[PDB]
Formats: structure tokens, sequence, C-alpha cells
RNA sequence: GGAGGUCAACAUCAAGAACUGUGGGCCUUUGCCUAUAGAACUUAUAACGAACAUGGUUCUUGCCUUUUACCAGAAC
RNA sequence: GUAUGUAUUUAUUUUUAGAUACUAACAC
């Protein structure tokens, strides 16, 4: 309210700051159509994103408010969106409210109005399936920090515990120590898309810590889809889950189904 | 020439451009003739490329 | 809610139909009921 | 012919509550999102002036064999998801009623132009040792909040404030193991 | 008749040269609308055509408000004008029709084009969809003729 | 109301040397005979165009390893 | 002066002489 609600949103990026199109010589010439390289494979094209949000700072009040969409900007997301208020579309953090908008309309597509694919997708990529409800994000190419190490597994879990919180309501967070993964789990899907949107590709630790002014030339971290969880702990848990909240609906059901008679 | 007639087509009255100005898509205005030709061959050099 | 159905100009210039592509498809044979098949050597293979 | 003769298959709910609707009906539109086959595709909009655009994903077949919603791929009666409602299904009977589904794409593409109606379908600084959205949530409502730490394989963590947390601590402890961290 | 001066085009009349800058600081602003200042995003894009289009219907305001309202130029100089494409000569006729008095295009009011019925919201009051507006309490979601970026060609407002 | 428009839609444009409507009589509506009114555009060294292109099938050739691309006559 | 084919995973999913020889876009 104080924050977000009265303060409209500021922009993020001058219109002639956006990168340019036309993603640097992965190969010999240029091409017309698709837009990518012609010959030969120069190393894999992948980039930290030289942007990033800050959601008290940026986020406000825009045209989409007044008119009533109920799609979020992920220009916003990604925090580089250049029409400001201007823009279409929200920018602010998904709330509970906003997604009681969308409730009807979060089955088939992502909270940024983009329809979902029914397999998801061969290595767990963009955008989910409208098949399965997934809440959980599979953090991966935690190098994103560069080549630091830490102290500690809290220093992992502890900075993306505070990446993440911003971004929504969590329900729970493991780092694993083994193999380099997070797992993040929220409360809604909508949160879930769009957290995902919003950290792919990025960088870590303090605004300034030590090799920070080099952290653009960095790979940047993964954020997938994430699969289901093989321990019988959590099984056990989604299994209860699923029953209690089968058992939640049954009530619908039986209301309306008793209105019909 | 003069020997084998053709004797055309009733019913041709549909024109390319009579049912293409129709639609939403396609606006008319004049232009020096030099500049659309010019334009026509960037047109053409695009479509080929 | 009844309903008012309309037709979309197309831009003649992009493809009408923007969904037809040429593919293959197997489709399967439904078979509901079975049709009987209702017909009426031993020295002869020496001869066939 | 074959394909615009069955009409559309569109729930109540999210056709909107408008008297009379106008929707755009192209002969050929993306495949669906299922069987990845030609179909005819349907705009319209709720509201005359709403912005937002609806436009049904799935074929007729490859709904009607599920029976759902085009629009919202909801079922039809029940407006549950699919993986819902033959779980209901499946609570009674025992276990039963799962809707396979196609794999590979002449699988799926050959699997909707069987009429088998489908399975689903025929019946229709405080340490606190011993989720995250309850306890933030409590402890929301009471004072100040500023972060929460739960590590669920260690079963406790950190509750961190910016006095308020001593107004926590009438409720906090015991609801739940909680101190004042080092 | 062509814009260029080729030899077949008359010279000229009396009281044009009075006119003559006002016309130049138009021509030499469309210059800078078509010089091809790059975008990326579809809205920039058509703004920046809504740029060229406003442009025009202020030149044509311009020479309209000469000789329909002031009188202060000769009839022979405004058709001079029109051949030499200074003007659009349907749209000032419009703008002595009643109603049209202030308005964006030609395109705006064809009724071929739109999808079911006609006439772009930006012909519609804004005293109306105020109204409508109220009744859904929704405020109101125009704000730009994607042809124009007309809001309230209308002539009351 | 008059003049127009490098505006649109809908009609019509190759045939008993050829159109249409209407009145009357016979057969039993069609059709035949008789009476009457009006016929824009296109036609006699024949045709909407005082102009002149291409394609398909089928034959006959011509180049000539074969296919596209072709040679030059005809019919549809 | 060989079509053509196969593979090209980097970013970490929860528990002592030589004879018989084979072949060589290399020399009529
Ligand atoms: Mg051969
Ligand atoms: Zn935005
Ligand atoms: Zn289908
Ligand atoms: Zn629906
Ligand atoms: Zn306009
Ligand atoms: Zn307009
Ligand atoms: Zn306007």
């Amino acid at each position: 309210m104080t924050s977000w609600r009265d303060k409209s949103a500021k922009v993020q990026v001058k219109e002639s700051e956006l990168p340019s199109s036309i993603p640097a010589q992965t190969g010999l010439t240029f091409n017309i159509w698709y837009n990518k390289w012609s010959q030969g494979f120069a190393g894999n094209t992948r980039f930290v994103s030289p942007f990033a949000l800050q959601p008290q700072l940026h986020s406000g009040k825009t045209r989409g408010d007044n008119d009533g969409q109920l799609f979020f900007c992920l220009f916003f997301a990604k925090g580089m969106c250049c029409l400001g208020p201007k823009c279409e579309y929200l920018h602010h953090i998904p709330d509970e409210e906003d997604i009681g908008k969308l409730a009807l309309r979060t089955e088939v597509l992502d909270c940024f109005g983009r329809e979902k694919f029914a397999d998801y997708r061969e290595d767990m990529g963009g955008i989910g399936s409208f098949r399965k409800k997934n809440k959980t994000l599979y953090v991966g190419g935690i190098d994103g920090a560069l080549n630091s190490k830490h102290l500690k597994p809290a220093q992992i879990e502890s900075r993306i515990r505070f990446v993440f919180s911003r971004l929504g309501d969590i329900d729970r967070i493991r780092y694993v120590e083994s193999k380099n993964c997070g797992f993040v789990k929220f409360k809604y899907q909508a949160n879930a898309e769009f957290a995902k949107e919003a950290m792919s590709n990025q960088t870590l630790l303090l605004p300034s810590d030590k090799e920070w002014d080099d952290r653009r030339e960095g790979t940047g971290l993964l954020v997938k889809w994430a699969n289901e969880d093989p321990d019988p702990a959590a099984q056990k848990r989604l299994q209860e889950e699923l029953k209690l909240e089968s058992l939640n609906m049954m009530v619908h059901l039986i209301n309306n189904n008793t209105n019909s008679a | 020439n003069e020997l084998h007639p053709t004797l055309p087509t009733n019913h041709n009255k549909t024109k390319l451009l009579k049912s293409l100005k129709n639609t939403k898509y396609f606006q008319q205005t004049t232009i020096d003739w030099v500049e659309a030709g010019l334009q026509l061959c960037r047109q053409g050099h695009n479509m080929l490329n | 809610h009844h309903i008012e159905v309309v037709s979309k100009q197309m831009d003649p210039l992009l493809p009408r139909f923007v969904g037809k592509k040429a593919r293959k498809v197997v489709a399967p044979t439904e078979n509901d009921e079975v049709v009987p098949v209702l017909h009426m050597g031993e020295a002869d293979p020496n001869e066939w | 012919d074959e394909i615009n003769e069955p009409p559309p298959n569109i729930c109540e709910q999210c056709l909107g509550d408008e008297a009379n609707i106008r929707m755009t009906k192209i002969p050929q539109g993306s495949e669906c999102k299922i069987c990845t086959l030609p179909f005819t595709l349907y705009h319209f909009k709720t509201s005359k002036r709403s912005n937002n655009i609806i436009k049904t994903l799935i074929c007729v077949r490859c709904a009607t064999q599920r029976n759902i919603c085009q629009c919202c791929m909801l079922d039809s009666r029940w407006h549950i998801p699919i993986q819902l409602r033959d779980h209901l299904i499946s609570l009674v009977n025992e276990e039963n009623v799962m809707t396979e589904e196609a794999k590979n794409d002449m699988m799926k593409r050959f699997l909707s132009l069987k009429n088998v109606k489908l399975g689903g379908a025929q019946i229709t600084i405080d340490a606190s040792i011993p989720s995250q959205l309850l306890g933030i949530k409590k402890w929301k409502d009471g004072n100040s909040l500023s972060l929460i730490v739960n590590h669920k394989a260690k079963c406790g963590g950190l509750r961190f404030q910016s006095s308020e947390t001593l107004v926590t601590p009438k409720g906090l402890k015991r609801g739940l193991i909680d101190r004042f961290r080092i | 008749m062509p814009r260029i001066k080729t030899r077949r085009s008359k010279p000229a009349p009396d009281g044009f040269e009075k006119i003559k800058p006002t016309l130049t600081d138009f021509e030499i602003q469309l210059r800078d609308a078509q010089k091809d200042k790059s975008s990326k995003l579809a809205a920039k894009s058509n703004e920046q055509l809504w740029e060229i289009m406003q442009l025009h219907h202020q030149r044509s305001r311009y020479i309209y408000t000469l000789y329909y309202k002031r009188k202060a130029i000769s009839k022979d100089l405004y058709d001079w004008l029109i051949k030499e494409k200074y003007a659009d000569k349907l749209l000032i006729a419009k703008w002595r029709k009643t109603g049209y008095e202030k308005l964006c295009c030609l395109r705006c009011i064809q009724k071929n084009e739109t999808n079911n019925g006609s006439t772009c919201i930006c012909r519609v009051p804004r005293a109306q969809l105020e109204e409508e507006a109220r009744k859904k309490g929704t405020q109101v979601s125009f704000h730009q003729c994607v042809h124009c970026g007309c809001r309230g060609c209308a002539s009351t407002d």
C-alpha cells in the first residue's frame, strides 16, 4: 500500500539503452529470417543479464491497473521494461488478490498470458505444462556466483533465500550441497512462473563484493521447472496434500450438486 | 495474331486490385514514379533475401 | 448467452489457413461389431 | 465439412455475463495443444471493451473425449481440473480411471481420432526449533516481520525481526521451541 | 500538380510568400519524421507514424483556417495549393461538413475496414465513454486510435 | 437539383442474323399462329480490344543421348 | 578431382636376405 499502491511505476531502462537485437557472432554471417548466425558454431551462447529488478524500488502503478488487465509485464519481471507507467501490463509482484482474478484462466496459461504446452520440455525449459501444477523451481548453474567458493552452504542457501524471498510467498527451500541445486517452492503457481522469468540468467553476492564489477562475464543461473521428489517423505507429503484438497473440493461438489437436486 | 483469336472471358470483371484495395491492409496515395521504382526495387530485394 | 459468429477477413498476403500443414496420420480402425464371414485336399495335393 | 460441423464447447463460466456475444471463427487455426492437428478457432471477448481475448486451445474431438471446456480445459460440469476429477472418481472404486496420454507424436495424433470417450469422461532474533507461509502469516499479524529461515531437514531455524518480538513472545513458544538467538 | 517544381507546374500566386515560412516549419519536421529513427517495440513504431499523420492534419488545418475562416488568402492561392498537394482536398471537405469539424483522418470514418460496425472509438465523445465507464466503474480504457493517435475527434470535445 | 470521380456493387456483352414485354386464337404450362409496344452496348474485308501475350491436352514435325527449357503447324 | 552415413553433453533434479602378399584419385 504505502509502498506500492500509491507510487507509480518508474521506467527501468531508457529505450535507447535496451540491448540491440542480433546477438553477437555465434557464427560467420547473419541470417535475416530467423535471427541467429550462419556457418560454423561458436562456443555456446549464453550470458548473464545486464539487468535485474528491485521490487520495492521499481514497482508501481501503471495503466493496466486502471484498465483492469490481468497479466504481468515480463519485461518488468526482467526489469528491462522501457514503457514505465505507459506500460500496458502490471508492474508489481503477484499477490493473493490478483491471483484471485486470474484464477479462472490460470489453468491453460501462465501469469504472463502465454499458453502452456502439454509435455513440459526435454530439459524442463521455459514454460510449464497445463497438465500438472508445478510450484517448484530447480535452481542450477550456481556458478552464476562465478568462481568464489564460500565458507559454507549457508552462503548459498542464505543468499538464494534473500533473492527469491522478495519475489513471492515461499513455502520452502532446500539447497543441496552434493549436487549444486536449489529447490524452491511457493504458495502459488503464479509466483513460481513470475520468479522463474525474473531470476533466469542472474548474478549474486553484494552490490559490491570482490569480483563484483566483473560479474557480467559470468554464465548466469538456470532456473528451470523441477521434477518430482523421489524420497518417500515428500512423496507422502504430496499424497496427503492431494487427499485433503480433493476432500476440500468435494464440499463444493456437494454444495452446488445439492443445489442441483 | 489475326488468325487465332481469344475472345476474352466475361466474369473476368473481378480484377486483382479491385479485390485487393477492398481490405484493411492496402492504402492508397500518390507518389513520384521514380520513387515507386526505387521502393519496388527494395521490396523485391527484401523478398528474395 | 446466445452468440453471433463472424468470419475475419484475412490479410491477403499472409497465408490463409495458418495451420494447414502437410502431415501424415495413422488412423485407427474402430470396429464396433463383427461381420460374420459365412461360407457354406486329400488326393488333390498330388494334382496341385 | 467434418471439422466445422461439430459446434464448439465452451463453459458458461469463462464465457462471461454478457447477454449476447460476438465471436470470430477461423476455419483453420492453430493445432491443438493436445492432438497436434488443425481445427477451427474461435476468438471472443467476455466484455465488448475488455482488453483480454479468449482463444479456444484444443479440438472439439480432443475436448469431447475428455469432456472439458475448450477455453478453460476444465470439466464441462464440475469445473475441475482433469487431473482432479479422475482422482475423485478414482477414490470411489479403487485404482483406475487415470487418463493415459500420448507421448511421441503420431501416438497422440493417432489417438485423438478414435471415438473412445476416455476413462475420466464416461462417469461424466529468536531461534525456533519444532509451511513457511503459515509461520510468516501467523507471526505477520502480531508484530514486525523481517525474515524467517527454516531448514525442514533440521526442523528448526531463525525468526528475525527489526520490543515487538517480545510482543510475539506472548504466543510464540509452544504452539514450538523459541528462544533468543545469539 | 506534383509537389515538385517540375517545369509544367505553374508559379505561385500572389499571397504565397507570407505563409511560406509557416509551411516550411511543417516540411522540415516531416523530413525528421521519416528519417527512420529505429525502435524495437511495436508501440514505438506506430507512435512514429502517429507523428506523421498528426503533422499532416496540422498543416491542412492551417490552410483551412486561412481560406475558410479568416479568408486571409485568395481563392487562387488556395486552389494552387491543393493542386500542389500542400493540403488534403477530401479531408478539408469533411471538415466543412456539419459533424466532422475536428476530424482526425479519413480512415477513422471508414465504415468498411473495421471488423463489425464502424468508426473508431476515436469518434465517440468522451462524455459518453465516461458514462459507460461509470456503469462499470472501471474508468475507461481508451487512449489512442491505433490508426492516428486521436483522442476524441468528435466535435463536442 | 446540376456537373463531374483513374469510386464501388449488381446486371448484360457472340446468336435461327439472332431481343424483350403485352393482346387474342388452338393444343394441353410448354408449344404453334395472329395483333401490338419498346429495343442501350457489340458486330460484315464480321466484333467487346482499330490492340496482342501465355498455359494445358492431343496429334504432326524440328533440334537430337535423357528431363526441364525448346523448334513451328493444326484441333480442342 | 566419392556420394553418403554415424557421433560430436558444456552448464551437477531432492533418497641376415628377401618370396609370396593385401592394398595406391600415383605413373601409360
Ligand atoms: Mg534416368
Ligand atoms: Zn512493463
Ligand atoms: Zn485435437
Ligand atoms: Zn471455459
Ligand atoms: Zn484519425
Ligand atoms: Zn480513429
Ligand atoms: Zn480521431
